[PDB]
């Protein structure tokens, strides 16, 4: 009985001024979310503003997003815009939404906004206590460092008093990505940080339980008659405190590392993003680029 | 690569050999030792060491955020992951240097990404006793 | 006169006592329940 729809058409109920339909056609080509696909919807379900409420935990805005369906815009007129559901594979146009700046070759992901600046771009469609909040795209770097921000704030926040926590926090609120900088709103600690928490420590736990003695041994004995920028920054990381290799076990040892590779594994898929977009070729005013979508 | 370091002793050698050897249907081949004039290529080494201290950094460091999380837990296996890592223990700081370790664990984690995850290029259809041509379709 | 446990570390109990079994032990109680039960073994050539 059921069709999944492909083109999803969104109408306006507002009295739009023609300073409304005007910023729209600015839109055209960006991206925005759905959270239900059909024929015809209102313009109450379009955007991200329908989520936020006055908790605002950023943790929360980025699980509920995750969860969500992208689609692009195509060829806007008056309180009618058409919606292109993207096929897998296929090589799509785009116009970034952020002033996050773009690079040829590299992968982006999807995110929430972030404070930047004076926080002076919130003029799209601002009508009816409504508003066109869209998602970031952003390049792999900068998602990545958000991630593991906030994942590494949110472990700090344990075993430290308030004070401490309220520093540490200030310092990470902020980001830098090639020549920009950004601020993260609203990064409270929160009980869906807390499970990330709690997987990504027995992870890291395992990691650690799972390393052969090799493995350990490997950069201290480096140290030793090795030297570099490089490994003088690593070595002042650690703590401080030749022979025949205790054990050799090549089977042992390999079996072992395969399972520590599938532990790093599972603790690296907790800042990774799901990978939208491979990027072509972008425009030098870096307003537009040819990509493809995947995921 | 991990044991370059150890390459003068015997064992290592033994051990290295067998290691290059690699058996799969019908084919043999040997692979490449990769270590030359007993010095590692640069790339190779940041590989090496990004893995080996990402293993250290997380020996020392998990110990006080699991005990703290271990008053909560109702799914009860981090308690048991406590006693894991004290069994571990049994075997063998100001805040800012805190935030510098865990930015450094997880750069370090994020450098070795490069070799955790594979590209599924390819899934194949029937081949030919040309063996040397097949049919597959593309997966990104 | 205190258990041997094989576990290092105890672990936090839930559920609700049918479907596993876990001993509670108010001192108060026990020691009424001692009691009691002295007594009662005596009341009950």
């Amino acid at each position: 009985m059921a069709a999944m729809e492909a083109n999803i058409f969104c109408t306006f109920d507002h009295k739009l001024s023609i300073a409304d339909v005007g910023k729209l056609t600015k839109l055209v080509a960006a991206v925005v979310p759905i959270p239900q696909r059909l024929h015809l919807i209102k313009h109450y379900q379009l955007g991200l503003h329908q989520f936020v409420d006055h908790t605002r935990g950023y943790v929360r805005l980025r699980g509920l997003l995750r969860n969500m369906t992208l689609t692009l815009m195509r060829r806007v007129e008056g309180n009618q815009i058409l919606l292109h559901v993207p096929t897998h594979g296929l090589l799509y146009t785009v116009l970034n939404t952020g002033p996050v700046t773009w690079e040829k070759g590299d992968a982006l992901c999807v995110l929430p906004p972030l404070f930047h600046g004076p926080l002076a771009r919130e003029n799209l469609l601002t009508l009816g206590q409504w508003e066109l909040v869209l998602p970031w795209i952003v390049p792999m770097p900068l998602a990545l460092e958000i991630n593991q921000r906030l994942l590494i704030m949110g472990l700090f926040s344990l075993d430290r008093s308030y004070e401490e926590v309220k520093a540490a926090v200030q310092q990470l609120q902020t980001i830098t990505f090639r020549d920009a900088t950004f601020t993260i709103p609203d990064p409270v600690i929160d009980q869906h940080l807390l499970i990330d928490m709690k997987t990504a420590c027995l992870s890291m736990s395992m990691v650690a339980n799972l390393a052969s003695e090799l493995t350990m041994t490997y950069v201290r004995k480096l140290a030793l008659e090795d030297s570099s920028m490089l490994l003088v920054k690593c070595q002042e990381l650690l703590m401080r405190l030749p022979a025949r290799p205790q054990h050799v076990s090549p089977d042992d040892e390999i079996a072992r590392l395969s399972a520590l590779f599938v532990m790093l594994r599972q603790l690296d898929d907790l800042i990774r993003e799901q990978v939208v977009f491979t990027v072509c070729d972008v425009s030098p005013d870096n307003k537009s680029a040819t990509c493809i979508f995947k995921g | 690569g991990l044991f370059s370091l150890d390459r003068s002793y015997e064992e290592v050698k033994a051990a290295v050999q067998q290691l290059q050897t690699i058996t799969f249907r019908d084919a043999t081949f040997t692979i490449p030792d990769p270590v030359i004039d007993q010095h590692l290529l640069i790339d190779m080494k940041t590989a090496c060491l990004s893995m080996s201290m990402v293993a250290n950094l997380a020996s020392e460091l998990t110990m006080t955020y699991v005990r703290k999380l271990a008053l909560e837990d109702s799914s009860m296996l981090l308690v048991k992951c406590q006693e894991l890592l004290m069994r571990l223990d049994r075997e063998r700081v100001s805040p800012d240097d805190e935030i510098a370790r865990l930015s450094a664990l997880f750069v370090m984690l994020r450098q070795l990404d490069d070799l955790i995850r594979e590209q599924v290029v390819f899934t194949v259809c029937d081949v030919s006793p040309d063996n040397k041509s097949a049919t597959c379709i593309f997966k990104g | 006169s205190l258990l041997h446990t094989f576990w290092r570390l105890p672990v936090a109990v839930f559920f609700e006592p049918h479907e596993e079994n876990v001993l509670r032990c108010p001192e108060r109680v026990l020691r009424r329940l001692l009691e009691d039960a002295a007594v009662t073994m005596r009341g009950g050539d």
